[PDB]
């Protein structure tokens, strides 16, 4: 619980910490495709100037590319609600939970 | 091999670690560690009880003796007339030792030791008219337990 | 899957546990044993003693005291003990309303 209790936060200060654990994974499984397909698509940029891809094929290799950049950018906002960023700026009050407790 | 092959080769056996550590998280849960240090109360559920992922009702309670809360209500016509007479009409020169926090037990005993307060809660509850403050005490010997109905006097200026 | 309500219900009978109450402005006044009487010195004696039943005549066996609950509660200030019984011929219930003989100093 990283806030002091009673006192002014700011937006986007982080408050919490929810143990990732799962959502790491899932990031790292999401950049592990990520850093595999960002070369093919490179790759057949490269290749498809000199006619030796076909331009479908780099069409398809970068759709690919940006499917797996999404799914990365999905991972991402799951890895920030772990830290929970608070909403608005104000007057933080009593913490309701302490650390050790189990959220949904 | 060409390269993007031992690339996506590579990236196959990354996933599929990932997944190995998915399963193992699972895993882990299935032994219920515990997840602060403290005194564990008694269990909910005996041997045979069937539980589900997430469910409302405990199964045990582990709480910190050390230190402990004092939570403290105040009418707030009491904290409105104090924060006018300590800046309006006289002074009465809030003072340096305002944190310190002394409380009384339920026969009159006093704790020997002494805390600090901080404030926590910044509004007034509508079924009791009254703001919350909140002090922190050391509790080395578990004299005072979670629940206790103490008496916190404070210094008013 | 998962429902609420329940099918059956399976009871171990032997042993058993017999859960009291005591008021929590009691064990503070028992802790100010330095000054008015003097301190718990009976060792194991200080364990446990009998139980009474619900019609007022005395278990035979006698029990063993461990504690469970460091939690008084709002409404009546008190705070929750646990003993356990053992239990042959099933003479105790689960659900009866004891009272149980303790050991102060």
């Amino acid at each position: 619980r990283l806030f002091k209790e009673g006192s002014d936060v700011k937006a986007g200060q982080q408050l919490y910490q929810i143990d990732p654990a799962t959502y790491e994974a899932d990031y790292q499984s999401a950049q592990a495709n990520l850093a595999s397909t960002q070369e093919q698509a490179q790759r057949y940029k490269l290749l498809v100037a000199d006619q030796a891809v076909s331009k479908q094929q780099y069409a398809d290799a970068n759709a690919a590319y940006l499917q797996s950049k999404a799914a990365v950018e999905q991972a991402r906002i799951n890895l920030r609600y772990t830290k929970v960023l608070s909403p608005i700026s104000g007057r933080i009050g009593r913490s309701a939970v302490t650390e050790g407790a189990l959220v949904t | 091999v060409s390269k993007q092959q031992y690339a996506d080769a590579n990236a196959a056996y990354l996933q599929s670690k990932a997944a190995v550590e998915q399963a193992r998280i699972n895993l882990r849960y299935t032994k219920v560690l515990s997840p602060i240090s403290g005194r564990i109360g008694r269990s909910a559920v005996t041997e045979g009880a069937l539980v589900t992922n997430g469910q409302a009702n405990a199964m045990a309670t582990v709480q910190q003796l050390d230190p402990i809360y004092v939570d403290v209500t105040q009418p707030s016509t009491a904290l409105l007339r104090l924060r006018r007479e300590l800046a309006s009409g006289q002074l009465e020169r809030a003072g340096d030792n305002a944190a310190k926090v002394s409380l009384k037990l339920e026969d009159g005993s006093q704790y020997p030791l002494e805390g600090r307060l901080e404030f926590s809660e910044v509004s007034v509850d509508e079924g009791t008219g009254s703001v919350t403050i909140r002090a922190v005490f050391p509790n080395p010997n578990n004299e005072l337990l979670p629940g206790m109905f103490v008496h916190a006097q404070l210094q008013e200026g």
